[PDB]
RNA sequence: UUCA
RNA sequence: GAGGAAGAAGCCCUUCGGGGUGUAAACUCCUGAACCCGGGACGAAACCCCCGACGAGGGGACUGACGGUACCGGGGUAAUAGCGCCGGCCAACUCCGUGCCAGCAGCCGCGGUAAUACGGAGGGCGCGAGCGUUACCCGGAUUCACUGGGCGUAAAGGGCGUGUAGGCGGCCUGGGGCGUCCCAUGUGAAAGACCACGGCUCAACCGUGGGGGAGCGUGGGAUACGCUCAGGCUAGACGG
RNA sequence: GCUAGUUGGUGGGGUAAUGGCCCACCAAGGCGACGACGGGUAGCCGGUCUGAGAGGAUGGCCGGCCACAGGGGCACUGAG
């Protein structure tokens, strides 16, 4: 099996960065086309669109990187830095809005499911909700 | 291990053994001296530690060091047991305390005096 | 039988009471029903003694039977007034 | 007890002037004149590099030696600091220029806190008026401390109030010489104060 | 300008025939508590040299640390090899709570309100070396910005 | 108000009275993830009209017999012994916890 | 032979 | 308490010139804890009695163990200081006596004739009506790791399968809302804890007021995720 | 692995009152790895101590509830 598509998700995500891909592809999902449009809406990423890789539907993932460096490896700064997953299959989290945490004192942010849709730790505040804490990004 | 099994099993709390069995763990006990003998110290040690065997109220029978220059244990004197380990004396884990009971304070002793139970000395 | 009577709090030689409505038969400074006043029989402060006439009212309304001296704090509190 | 022995012995190991005397550590004799060096028979060797522990708590010997209360009280008044809002560090050297002995010294009625304190004890001292013999009384902002009638015909009380006569006050006090009044306008700044303790490391010697 | 802090010095042992040949190690922070601090490890033969060499490879191993009023801009975790140093942003008042080691640098760094733990093993050469890792990894709001602006 | 639970019917073997399991979901007081809990109720059926597999709600009732405090509100759905048979299956496996084995 |  | 010597005597250390104890003492001058003499409480205003209606109101009288104590005024003597520690951790060093003895020791360790570690002394460092010791709890100890650990060689992968319970579970729709989230609302005794004012000359100790939340109950709402029910799909799986 | 008043039912008895609380008689049931049963220990709580927190440890005094009165058993009298 998979067990944590998400989480699948996020993993391809942080290897590719780590290897400075250009793109990187996804097994396409509602539910993680929502958590995308959060990532490109902040600009950890480039941005994404679906795509029909040999028959099946899949997500093209753009990533961000920061320019090439001075001295010994000129590897660019990443702008995806951390993007680690909360709530996970067998030990779900669930917040309530007094318990959203705040990522990095506001340079990061966390990723909650509200039953006001996917939000991030202030669109969720704003709205004064809680939901699943799927995972954090900075 | 998974959050599962820490479901299942949990973790385990670490007890702690006493390493004063003088019952109650009570400050201290009284006891009955059986033998005043003395010890050899192991490496790199070398002297005549003084001991006694006391048959304390807890109804034990340890092994209680005598600190102090010298002392005045016989066989039936009655003395107050403290805990305290003696380093090169391995099984004796308590000390007697001076100035209580059948057992003498130090004499003569001048300064660190609250212990060896030794009263100030006036002068003039 | 319900009563409105005094419960000490305070130090020694420094007494302060609450004006209090407990049964007859708990301790005196015992779990009491309802806090209604307070009483400083030094009068150490200009506010030595509050009442609440509008409770204490409801009790007397509902049997509650007040202590010789809870009386007196009561009346000087205007419970009793009706002019 | 207020420790009572040796005090121009204390300036010496602070390598610091610590002005308990006040009077005779101004004319050059504090000892910190001509023998600068801390007391004992190894006093003038050199010094070994002191540990940050060492480091921290000489410079808490020192502030505390400088209002000369005991660690017992000292540690309270910290505590009592670490606690309320705002700089727990500012406000707690504000605490102790509350102290009525200390205030009394600040404005001039006593030569030293020693002295200072002393007149309060035997009463010589009033703040608006009810007379207070406790010298670790916390002053208010407001507060008058002035001197006992029955005392303002003091042959001390006169000489140093006489003395007092011309010279300037702390900020956030004001004296009264003629009548022997003064009032505690507002809890001193550090800006206001400048003693030799660098107050920083007290905190950390009780964090350790 | 820059102010120096000796970290730790100690007397390190090389064997040979006949006897044991000894040698210095000292770690030196320097900063000018303004926002810049530089490490150093220097060794030779003698103390005085070590700490020389010391002082010198700091001043070529400087970082620039973000100081926003006295603290850190956001608490950062870094691993140097089995040493974990925790740095947490606090407000003013709270002074520089931390070990001997990360609070030389610090402070050096122009640090006054900070708190801190060190994790795992606690060799001071290698928290020195977490300490210096954690404050270069310090990111700001702009940079933030410019990261994903573009 | 009186607690109403939900549950299934997991023994119609006693005269006007059913066996009622009842399924509590909820974060662990230290793990957090969603641990499953449950009881065996035994309920109130004057009729004898309830039967297994059924799923039922039971109410809060006045005292009945001892260790019967409840009695059958209504049904929610008729046959599933899917239910029963885990339950079932379950109480087996106790077999081969002791002494001897049950096979696999 | 033991302790440095 | 203020003053008081380029700094008695004694004791300690000395290169022997001198250095310590040390403004410490002595002394000079101030202030007066204890004491002595006066005054002397609040805590107690009801029950009751008279008027009026046995009401509301209004008068009246009795009653203090602590206590002659608290406090107030007058007079008024310089008037207890101990205890632990000084190798590193850990603030604080010298002489002598001891000779792996006598002994110290929380851990590391000290003593075998030049011991800052033993015993004494001088000096020093901490606290000070206390200092020390023993015992027990939490801490540091992310050293049972939920936050927050691990298992190739450090303690740790089961000798290997099969598979029961259980845990976990791919992509779309739709019901239901059990988990979850949101709003109201009841409950959340008093003390205590936090904050703000006050009362004992301070404080300790007290009052008075204020703020607070988890948890659970009730009502209403949301449906992204988990759950459940119903359809569907083909990338996982199995089969030809 | 435990269970015979054991689990449930009818009727009764008893009580202020429900109830195997007790009794007749009928049914074979009830509980257990989500541990029953057995053993050890212990009054529980508001709260206290510690800890950055999560936790850990705890109930002395004070307030709330429970239990007991040399050790067992039992009713009587009463609103209790
Ligand atoms: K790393
Ligand atoms: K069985
Ligand atoms: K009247
Ligand atoms: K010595
Ligand atoms: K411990
Ligand atoms: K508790
Ligand atoms: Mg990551
Ligand atoms: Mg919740
Ligand atoms: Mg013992
Ligand atoms: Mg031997
Ligand atoms: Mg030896
Ligand atoms: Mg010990
Ligand atoms: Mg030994
Ligand atoms: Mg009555
Ligand atoms: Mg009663
Ligand atoms: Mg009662
Ligand atoms: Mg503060
Ligand atoms: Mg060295
Ligand atoms: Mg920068
Ligand atoms: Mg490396
Ligand atoms: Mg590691
Ligand atoms: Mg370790
Ligand atoms: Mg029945
Ligand atoms: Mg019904
Ligand atoms: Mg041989
Ligand atoms: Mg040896
Ligand atoms: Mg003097
Ligand atoms: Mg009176
Ligand atoms: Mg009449
Ligand atoms: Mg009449
Ligand atoms: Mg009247
Ligand atoms: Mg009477
Ligand atoms: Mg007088
Ligand atoms: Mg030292
Ligand atoms: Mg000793
Ligand atoms: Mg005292
Ligand atoms: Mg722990
Ligand atoms: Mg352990
Ligand atoms: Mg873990
Ligand atoms: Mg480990
Ligand atoms: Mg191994
Ligand atoms: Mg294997
Ligand atoms: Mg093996
Ligand atoms: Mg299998
Ligand atoms: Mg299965
Ligand atoms: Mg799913
Ligand atoms: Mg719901
Ligand atoms: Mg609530
Ligand atoms: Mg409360
Ligand atoms: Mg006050
Ligand atoms: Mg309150
Ligand atoms: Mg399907
Ligand atoms: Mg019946
Ligand atoms: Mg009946
Ligand atoms: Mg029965
Ligand atoms: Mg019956
Ligand atoms: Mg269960
Ligand atoms: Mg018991
Ligand atoms: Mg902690
Ligand atoms: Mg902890
Ligand atoms: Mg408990
Ligand atoms: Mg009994
Ligand atoms: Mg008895
Ligand atoms: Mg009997
Ligand atoms: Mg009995
Ligand atoms: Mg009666
Ligand atoms: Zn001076």
């Amino acid at each position: 099996m998979l067990t944590d598509p998400i989480a699948d998700m996020l993993t391809r995500i942080r290897n590719a960065t780590r290897v400075y891909k250009e793109s990187t592809d996804v097994p396409a999902s509602r539910f993680k086309e929502e958590i995308l449009r959060i990532l490109a809406r902040e600009g950890f990423i480039k941005g994404y669109e679906r795509v029909d890789v040999d028959g099946k539907p899949y997500l093209r993932v753009y990533l961000k990187y920061g320019p090439r460096r001075q001295g010994p490896d000129p590897r660019p700064e990443q702008v995806i830095h951390h993007i680690r997953r909360i709530s996970k299959p067998g030990r779900r989290v669930y917040v309530g809005v007094k318990e959203i945490p705040r990522v990095r004192r506001g340079l990061g942010i966390a990723i909650l499911s509200t039953s006001k849709g996917v939000l991030t730790d202030r669109e969720a505040r704003k709205l004064g909700v809680g939901g699943e804490l799927i995972c954090e990004v900075w | 291990p998974t959050i599962n099994q820490l479901v299942r099993k949990g973790r385990e709390k670490v007890r702690k053994k006493s390493k004063v069995p003088a019952l109650k763990g009570a400050p201290f006990r009284r006891g009955v001296c059986t033998v005043v003998r003395t010890v050899t110290p192991k490496k790199p040690n070398s002297a005549l530690r003084k001991v006694a065997k006391v048959r304390l109220t807890s109804g034990y029978e340890v092994t209680a060091y005598i600190p102090g220059e010298g002392h005045n244990l016989q066989e039936h004197s009655v003395v107050l047991i403290r805990g305290g380990r003696v380093k090169d004396l391995p099984g004796v884990r308590y000390h007697i305390v001076r100035g209580v009971y059948d057992a003498a304070g130090v004499k003569d002793r001048k300064k660190s005096r609250s212990k060896y139970g030794t009263k100030k000395p006036k002068e003039a | 039988m319900v009563k409105i009577r005094l419960a000490r709090f305070g130090s020694k030689h420094n007494p302060h009471y609450r004006i209090v409505v407990t049964d007859a038969r708990r301790k005196r400074d015992g779990k009491y029903i309802e806090k209604i006043g307070y009483y400083d029989p030094r009068k150490t402060t200009p506010d030595w003694l509050k009442v609440d006439v509008e409770r204490a009212r409801y009790w007397l309304s509902v049997g509650a039977q007040p202590t010789d001296t809870a009386r007196r704090l009561l009346r000087q509190a205007g419970v009793f007034r009706q002019e | 007890g207020r420790y009572i022995g040796p005090v121009c012995r204390l300036c010496r190991r602070e390598g610091v002037k610590l002005y308990l005397k006040g009077e005779r550590c101004y004319s050059p004799k504090c000892a910190m004149e001509r023998r600068p060096y801390p007391p004992g028979q190894h006093g003038q060797k050199r010094a070994r590099r002191p540990s940050d522990y060492a480091v921290r708590l000489r410079e808490k010997q020192k502030l505390r030696r400088i209002y000369g209360i005991s660690e017992r009280q000292f540690r309270n008044l910290f505590e009592e600091a670490s606690k309320k809002k705002g700089v727990t560090g500012s406000v707690f050297l504000g605490l102790l220029e509350s102290r009525l002995d200390n205030v009394v010294y600040r404005l001039g009625f006593a030569v030293s806190r020693r002295q200072a304190r002393q007149l309060v004890r035997h009463g010589h001292i009033t703040v608006n008026g009810r007379r207070v013999d406790l010298p670790s009384y916390r002053v208010r902002p407001g507060d008058e401390i002035a001197v006992a009638e029955k005392s303002r015909n003091l042959e001390l009380i006169r000489q140093n109030l006489e003395a007092m006569k011309g010279r300037k006050v702390g900020p956030w006090l004001s004296l009264d010489v003629e009548g022997m009044k003064g009032k505690f306008l507002r809890l001193p700044d550090r800006e206001d104060l400048a003693l030799p303790v660098n107050e920083q490391l007290v905190i950390e010697f009780y964090s350790r | 300008d820059f102010e120096e802090k000796m970290i730790l010095i100690r007397r390190t042992a090389r064997m040979q025939a006949g006897g044991r040949r000894f040698r210095f190690g000292a770690l030196v922070v320097v900063g000018d508590r303004q926002g810049r601090v530089g490490l150093g490890f220097g060794k030779a033969p003698e103390v005085p040299l070590a700490v020389q060499k010391a002082g010198y490879y700091a001043r070529r191993n400087m970082v620039e640390v973000p100081l926003q009023n006295g603290t850190i801009p956001h608490e950062i975790e870094v691993e140097f090899g089995a040493s974990k140093i925790v740095l947490k942003p606090a407000a003013p008042g709270t002074g520089v709570i931390a070990g001997a080691v990360p609070r030389a640098i610090l402070e050096l760094a122009g640090v006054t309100d900070i708190l801190t733990k060190e994790l795992g093993s606690r060799n001071p050469i290698n928290i020195a070396y977490a300490t210096m890792e954690a404050l270069r990894q310090l990111r700001t709001k702009a940079d933030v910005e410019r990261l994903r602006k573009g | 108000p009186k607690k109403v639970l939900t549950g299934v019917v997991v023994s119609d073997k006693m005269q006007k009275t059913v066996t009622v399991l009842v399924e509590r979901q909820f974060p662990h007081p230290l793990y957090g993830k969603v641990i499953k809990r449950s009881k065996k109720y035994l309920a109130h059926d004057p009729e004898e009209k309830y039967k297994l597999g059924d799923v039922v709600e039971i109410i809060e009732s006045r005292p009945i017999s001892k260790r019967k405090r409840f009695r059958v509100l209504r049904l929610v759905e008729s046959g599933r012994m899917d239910l029963v048979e885990k339950y079932l299956i379950r109480r087996q496996n106790y077999q081969s916890l002791s002494k001897r084995g049950g096979k696999a």
